[PDB]
């Protein structure tokens, strides 16, 4: 269960990555 | 070794046998006499039913392992005791491990990879927010969306210090808080059961004066059972703790490997003699003969000739449970 | 007996290889031992402040856990 | 503590009882507890001083 | 109450039930630290053989 928190927190910043390089490609 | 069957024309051999031996040619009779075996092939006689055999009168002696009890002493007479034996209790030895796998042992080893498994995996998120390339981002791990990263794997590594020592502490205490005897004191009240030997006093001081249940106490034929009823230990049908006297076990730890250890000193110290009968006239006169066989150390020099075996092997002498951390554990 | 847990084998150990580890720091730095107390405190020398701290943190487990182990038996020794 | 009946078997603290019952004798005779450690008790009063 | 030092003794070794009777007239500032190491009982003492 310690390590479920370990996947959401890290998969969550994949996508907030991911929307900053579909905004890198908005410049 | 003590007293036995023999093939032999006197017809009996052993130790007391030979202390009874020497002590007739110390007095000035000569004294005709023969040897009766008393019980089977199969067990040890009953010493209660030995010395009731001589109260009745049908034997004018009983020479061998007896013990002076506060009943045998009342219904015949004992000679000087010649050789000091008491109720000791044997148990086996305390194995403390001690290994580097003693010291990763509070985790699985799927976990030892797991943990170091979600530091790289982790680790490896920071080259997202960001061999000897590799090094950089621990001078960057040292102390935006990164510091949220960096908030959550905090309070993983307070929980897995949080942890390993709430199983290092389970370990250490349940290591230290199993089924343990130190004196006669930690086997009247931890109700294991005990085993004893067959047909003696110590199944009848026990129950008498110790206040042990009569489901507790069980008997035991020969000395291969004397091992199969420890290494089974409390469980399997076996027994805690076997309670013999003295010279009995002083044969069990030579005889055996250094695997056992009398846990405790001698909670009863009383010695064996000879068995009488009441008020015989004789009594007075080895009484004399043993005190002139002890001071002429005649009664050491029979001992080396059947009881030789004494080894210490000092596995441990008293060993305080303590902290005692493994000098393995931080090899 | 506050100094009981980790028997005194294992203290000189402890804070000798303290130093040894803390070599470490001097080699990747009066006025050089000074600033070898700057980095001992907080690349390839940076490396090894991630492995001891793994270090003394075991240390800090083991020994709560060897005083863990001695105070709450020593309430059940009888 | 204690939180059942084998509990009570196996930590070998004194027991109360009531006097003149069948408990007496059924602790005694089923669940090989020793007789020293079933104590009688004769009224409601030390019901609870034996508490 | 002067302990092992100043003359005193360490510890008292007794019967029981003289401890049973010292006990109760003190408070409880004495323990029975062990149990009984050799019980054997009181009785009367006849002559032998009578
Ligand atoms: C005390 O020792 C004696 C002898 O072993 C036992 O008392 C009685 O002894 C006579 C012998 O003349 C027997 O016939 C009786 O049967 C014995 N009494 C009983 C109740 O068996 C007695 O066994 C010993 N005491 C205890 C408590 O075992
Ligand atoms: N000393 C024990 C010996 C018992 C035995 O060897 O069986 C006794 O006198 O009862
Ligand atoms: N029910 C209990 C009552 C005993 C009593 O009241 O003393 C019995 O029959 O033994």
């Amino acid at each position: 269960g310690l390590f479920l928190i370990c996947g959401i927190t890290c998969f969550m910043a994949l996508t907030v990555f991911f929307w900053r390089v579909f905004w890198q490609y908005q410049r | 070794d003590y007293v036995s069957k023999d093939k032999n024309p006197p017809g009996v051999r052993g130790y007391c046998i030979d202390v009874f031996e020497a002590a007739i040619e110390l007095l000035p009779y000569p004294v005709p006499r023969t040897y009766i075996l008393y019980g089977d092939g199969k067990r040890n006689p009953s010493y209660d039913n030995l010395v009731n055999e001589v109260v009745a009168d049908n034997f004018d002696v009983a020479v061998g392992d007896i013990t002076i009890v506060t009943n045998r002493t009342r219904y015949v007479d004992f000679t000087q005791p010649f050789i000091e034996s008491g109720l000791v209790v044997v148990a086996p030895v305390k194995e403390a491990k001690s290994s580097p796998w003693s010291f990763l042992k509070p985790f699985t080893i799927e976990m030892w990879a797991v943990t170091g498994g979600f530091f790289l995996f982790v680790g490896a998120m920071v080259w997202i927010l960001e061999q000897l390339i590799t090094i950089f981002w621990f001078s960057f791990s040292t102390m935006s969306l990164g510091r949220f990263v960096l908030i959550i794997w905090l309070f993983v590594v307070l929980i897995i210090n949080s942890s390993y020592t709430a199983s290092l502490t389970s370990i250490l205490t349940i290591r230290q808080l199993t089924s343990r005897i130190e004196g006669i004191d930690s086997l009247v009240t931890s109700n294991e059961p005990i085993g004893v030997q067959d047909g003696t006093f110590a199944r009848n001081y026990l129950i008498n004066e110790l206040n042990i249940l009569p489901s507790r106490i069980v008997p035991l034929k020969d000395e291969e059972q004397y091992l199969s009823a420890l290494q089974r230990g409390p469980n399997a049908g076996g027994v805690a703790a076997i309670v013999d006297e003295l010279p009995y076990i002083e044969v069990l730890l030579t005889n055996s490997n250094c695997k056992f250890r009398t846990v405790g000193q001698e909670f009863t110290r009383t010695g064996w003699g000879f068995a009488f009968q009441r008020d015989s006239p004789l009594a007075v006169d080895m009484s004399t003969a043993i005190l002139q066989l002890s001071e002429e150390g005649e009664l050491e020099k029979i001992h080396r000739k059947w009881l030789n075996y004494k080894h210490e092997c000092s596995m441990q002498i008293s060993n305080s449970e303590d902290s005692q951390l493994s000098l393995k554990s931080f090899w």
